[PDB]
RNA sequence: UUCUCCCCGAAAUGCAUUUAGGUGCAGCGUUGCGUGGUUCUUGUUGGAGGUAGAGCACUGGAUGGUCUAGGGGGCUUAUCGGCUUACCGAAAUCAGCCAAACUCCGAAUGCUGGCAAGUGUAGCGUGGCAGUGAGACGGCGGGUGAUAAGCUUCGUCGUCGAGAGGGAAACAGCCCAGAUCAUCAGCUAAGGCCCCUAAGUGGUGACUCAGUGGGAAAGGAUGUGGAGUUGCGUAGACAACCAGGAGGUUGGCUUGGAAGCAGCCAUCCUUGAAAGAGUGCGUAAUAGCUCACUGGUCAAGUGAUUCCGCGCCGAUAAUGUAGCG
RNA sequence: GUCGCCUCCUAAAGGGUAACGGAGGCGCCCAAAGGUUCCCUCAGCCUGGUUGGUAAUCAGGUGGUGAGUGUAAGUGCACAA
RNA sequence: GUCACUCAACGGAUAAAAGGUACCCCGGGAUAACAGGCUGAUCUUGCCCGAGCGCUCAUAGCGACGGCAUGGUUUGGCAC
RNA sequence: UUUCCGGUGGCCAUAGUGGAAGGGAAACACCCGGUCCCAUUCCGAACCCGGUCGUUAAGCCUUCCAACGCUGAUGGUACUGCACGAGGGAUCGUGUGGGAGAGUAAGACGCUGCCGGAAU
């Protein structure tokens, strides 16, 4: 469900969330060559997929919800970090190589950044 | 006389002639109507003749409606001149009639004294047209 | 007597679409001539400084909607 | 498949090209000329183009 | 009153085939409604000119073959100049069910010589029966003068008719005499 | 600017021009060589559109209604404030509208691709030789001009140009039709068939009486034939002929006279089978003749209104009938 | 009076199309008003508030483009150009 | 590579140029003056409606505001 | 497999605007702080970081309402390619093809793909 306009009523938050995850999506877009790695923040959790967005379907995806990443000792910056190497794992296992990442309406800042660095660590080019 | 307190263009291609009215072919202010019969340019001193014949026949009673107004600047080329050197400037405003056109509307007054007045109203126009009513 | 005023009209810019949708293209080639981006470059589709589309890569011009806006795209040949 | 029976009875003279065009594609040459063409679509378009200009039968 | 309409089946279309039925003394119709799909007739033109003289008639729709069907002209379209009826949309009803339709205006008030009333719509619109299409609403402004004025809200409606359109606009308007 | 025949066969447009009646290049002709269906027509299947039409969503224009912020004029009287808001009234809203330079919409066509069939022999590349670059009229869509011009300027198709034959009386441009030659054969097109003048003073059914046909407007009219809607009518309808055809009341602002006819008005009542404070004639002013209506002999249809077909008037220059040849 | 260029209409929904046809502009400007990256949403209306009033500045609601765009007009741009 | 043109009559005759001719002189009806032709704004001659004037009374005589035409002797438009 | 829900697309109002009621298991969200990375043309409002206490009040989600808005036939009409015809003229009509806009009946309180969570 993705509708063109930005439903109104939304709260303030997210509403200039979502400007800025329409604003950013303008000139980022996922092909085979290159998918993209949106990564959505939440104030618990951060999910991070991988998706060609010329079929529209996330090639793999990683999470703090997974089982072997909720007992695990850390910060967010910290589990943000363990979930951007899971992801390049995943991502070498499926043969993707290189991403274009997504901030989704967030600053490249604090956990985003330490996830995209250590996806960058476990081989990712970008 | 009718003319509107400003035009966006003084200079205009003639109104076009060809095709039954477009609206208000039928009553929706009076009791009784003028309709046209036949296309044509209805000019401000044309429509001012006829609401007078109405006004003055019918007296005290009733409402006399314009259903066309005259915003259509027709211009006049310098008298005695050779063609060319431009667009004249505006002398007549017009209005552009086509058949089924309720010009004038008439209420407040019975059927023999309206349609006396209508008469004289239509004597005045330089198109043929009829006495018309809502089905008695 | 008088004269005109007018008279100035500027020469004609040949804008507009020069390959329709379904016609095979090469990569380069133009697509419309515009003002503005009345059409929006789509999927192998380039926007020039002048708003001119042309085709990035070989195909076939299609014209879709993509979102909320009208694109022109250049499928690429089976 | 009717074998349309297609036969010129006016001249090509001061009619619009499209329809001498039309009428040198269905093989008509002269007025009271006539030709046997296969009951299609083409065909029948082309004899309602200039259907002034022709008659037709089975 | 129910008026009895014969008409048969109309499988041409377009504007010769409606030319040539008008030409035949003849009126296309056309008869949707609810639970069935558009049926095309055409009607004799006299007869439908004598049924439509009157507004909201009750039409019984006599085709040979089929059925007799009840219906209310919906939409007709006249010749602007001449009267001839052009075309009738027949919006099919059931006798066990409300209708809405436009009903008339009318002034039979005497008011003083000097000041004059004026009607300020044409048709109305309301919700009613079968049997009961009431023929027009009278509104009788007898010695009501000055600024006074009508709206819909207070109007003397018959029995089994309710008012559908907004009760926020005027009908009926008093005033003195044009100056 | 001088002999012949055979085949093909234009242009009067675009751009530029000390250019505009000249010329260059391009377009259109021809021809050698090359390449061959690439062209064209129709069908079918896609594509972009903003014209016609329509609409009022925007921008302007606009008619009426509801309501109202605010201006005008006055008042008790103004420092307010109230009585007005019966005048004006932005905007808001309801209803009907208008637009080449308005568009929430939106054709048909045209243009451009794919495919299929048909098809004259079309199209394209490259060389030799050009002429043309004053166009005209007609149909359709427009601008200028006045709803003008056999006007002017565009778009498109046709013809003339450069095209004979047949028709249009004659009559480049309109209609039919494109002449290789001969024919004292036939069938046809447009157009025609009483005679000029080839073929029907053709058959059948209606209409016209104006020589309409064989020119024209607003408008006027018991011409005529036909088809609807509606009022009165043997409880007796409309016209004609016999009696009540008038009371209070010379109702009022007039006007020496408005008593029924100067005009404007509330636009009644009555002896009563019956009548309008008044419709024509008359009339200085009043009288009066006589109209709508009531009974009688008679008595079978009369009165409006809408539309349609063909006609009438309006109609109107100067050598001679003279607007069917 | 005009002569080169740009925008709109005429121009008949591709492109082109004339008249001493109808409207306007240009012969610049900007070292940022260019490049890139990131963020933001306006005009108008309503209400509350010192100077302050219709309109400086602040606060809340509403408002999707009617504001804006260096400069004519048109095509665009609120995903903002 | 860059510079020098209101070469603006903007494809830009010369680096460099205003007038008179009634003393004039040597293709076009492609183009004006007369006349003819077309048109008919203007002109002209009529008419339609009838506000009102005529003591009263639209129409004896008239005839506002409007509308429709004739003629082709006016001034023009076109340029055959 | 299914149900519900959190993200991420496609169609871009049949989806929205408005109203009424209800729900939070994981998730979401408000929320609590500002020491730390980081920030406000002033403000930890926002951006950023540490938590997940409290709360479903709003966001979000489920259901109901055609109310405003949106979608919308059939038939007819306008218009129109080609072929004709009529009028003194503005202009009009027919044959043969194509055929709206408005309006009416009506639809509609979204459809759908991938990833994940909880239960099954
Ligand atoms: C206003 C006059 C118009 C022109 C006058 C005429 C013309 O050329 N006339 C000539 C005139 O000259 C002599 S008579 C003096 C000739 O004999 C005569 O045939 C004619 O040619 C002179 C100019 Cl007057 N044109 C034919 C038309
Ligand atoms: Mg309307
Ligand atoms: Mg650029
Ligand atoms: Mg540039
Ligand atoms: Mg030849
Ligand atoms: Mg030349
Ligand atoms: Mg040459
Ligand atoms: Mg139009
Ligand atoms: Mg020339
Ligand atoms: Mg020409
Ligand atoms: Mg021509
Ligand atoms: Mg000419
Ligand atoms: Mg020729
Ligand atoms: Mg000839
Ligand atoms: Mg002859
Ligand atoms: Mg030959
Ligand atoms: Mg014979
Ligand atoms: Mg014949
Ligand atoms: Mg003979
Ligand atoms: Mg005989
Ligand atoms: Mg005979
Ligand atoms: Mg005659
Ligand atoms: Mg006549
Ligand atoms: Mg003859
Ligand atoms: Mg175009
Ligand atoms: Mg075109
Ligand atoms: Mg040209
Ligand atoms: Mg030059
Ligand atoms: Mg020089
Ligand atoms: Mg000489
Ligand atoms: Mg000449
Ligand atoms: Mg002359
Ligand atoms: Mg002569
Ligand atoms: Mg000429
Ligand atoms: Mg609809
Ligand atoms: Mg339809
Ligand atoms: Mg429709």
């Amino acid at each position: 469900a993705s509708t063109l306009t930005v439903r109104k009523s939304l709260s303030d938050r997210a509403k200039a969330r979502a400007r800025r995850q329409a604003r950013g999506r303008k000139k980022i877009f996922g092909t085979v060559e290159r998918p993209r790695m949106v990564v959505t923040r939440s104030s618990k959790h951060v999910f991070v997929q991988v998706i060609d967005d010329v079929a529209g379907n996330t090639l793999v995806s990683a999470s703090t919800m997974e089982a072997e990443l909720r007992e695990m000792s850390g910060d967010k910056t910290a589990k943000a970090a363990r979930v951007g190497t899971i992801i390049g794992e995943r991502a070498k296992a499926a043969g993707i190589t290189k991403v274009v990442f997504d901030k989704a309406g967030n600053q490249y800042h604090g956990r985003i950044a330490a996830l995209a660095d250590a996806a960058r660590e476990a081989g990712l080019d970008f | 006389m009718l003319i509107p307190r400003r035009v966006k263009y003084r200079k205009q291609h003639h109104p076009k002639r060809t095709g039954a009215a477009k609206g208000g072919t039928q009553l929706a202010f009076g009791d009784y109507g003028i309709q046209a019969t036949e296309g044509g340019y209805l000019t401000n001193r044309q429509i001012e003749a006829a609401r007078i014949a109405m006004t003055r026949y019918i007296k005290r009673g009733g409402k006399v409606w314009i259903n066309v107004y005259p915003d259509r600047p027709m211009t006049k080329h310098p008298a005695e001149s050779r063609m060319g050197s431009g667009k004249g400037t505006p002398e007549w405003w017009i209005a552009n009639i086509k058949p089924g056109r309720v010009l004038f509307e008439l209420s407040g007054v019975p059927e023999d004294v309206a349609r006396e007045a209508m008469r004289l109203a239509i004597h005045k126009l330089p198109m043929k047209a009829r006495f018309i009513s809502r089905e008695g | 007597a008088s004269s005109s005023r007018n008279g100035r009209d500027s020469n004609a810019q040949r804008l507009g679409v020069k390959r329709f949708g379904g016609q095979l293209v090469n990569a380069g080639e133009i697509i419309v001539r515009q003002r503005g981006t009345h059409f929006h470059p789509g999927d192998g589709v380039g926007r020039g400084g002048d708003d001119t589309l042309f085709a990035l890569r070989d195909g076939n011009v299609e014209f879709g909607t993509r979102r909320g806006r009208r694109v022109v795209n250049v499928t690429p040949v089976e | 498949m009717s074998k349309l029976k297609i036969t010129q009875i006016k001249s090509g003279i001061a009619t619009k090209p499209n329809h001498r065009e039309t009428l040198r594609s269905l093989g008509l040459k002269r007025i009271g000329d006539t030709v046997i063409k296969e009951d299609r679509p083409e065909f029948r378009g082309m004899v309602r183009t200039v259907r002034h200009l022709v008659t037709m039968e089975e | 009153d129910i008026i009895h309409l014969k008409a048969e089946q109309r499988t041409e279309f377009g504007k010769g085939a409606a030319r040539r039925i008008r030409r035949d003394d003849k009126v296309p119709a056309v008869m949707y409604g609810h639970d069935h799909d558009p049926i095309h007739v055409t009607l004799d033109g006299h007869a439908t000119l004598l049924a439509l003289r009157t507004e909201n008639p009750l039409l019984s729709i006599e085709i040979e073959g089929q059925k007799p069907m009840l219906a209310l002209p919906k939409d007709v379209q006249r010749d602007v100049l001449k009267g001839f009826v052009r075309h009738v949309d027949l919006l099919t009803v059931r006798r066990g069910e409300k209708v809405d339709v436009n009903v008339a205006l009318r002034i039979t008030g005497e008011s003083a010589p000097g000041t004059i009333a004026m009607t300020e719509f044409n048709e109305i619109e309301v919700q009613a029966d079968l049997l009961n299409i009431p023929e027009v609403i009278e509104i009788d402004v007898t010695g009501l003068e000055a600024g006074t004025t009508i709206y819909l809200g207070d109007l003397k409606l018959p029995e089994g008719t309710s008012l559908l359109g907004d009760a926020e606009d005027v009908a009926a308007t008093v005033a003195f005499p044009e100056t």
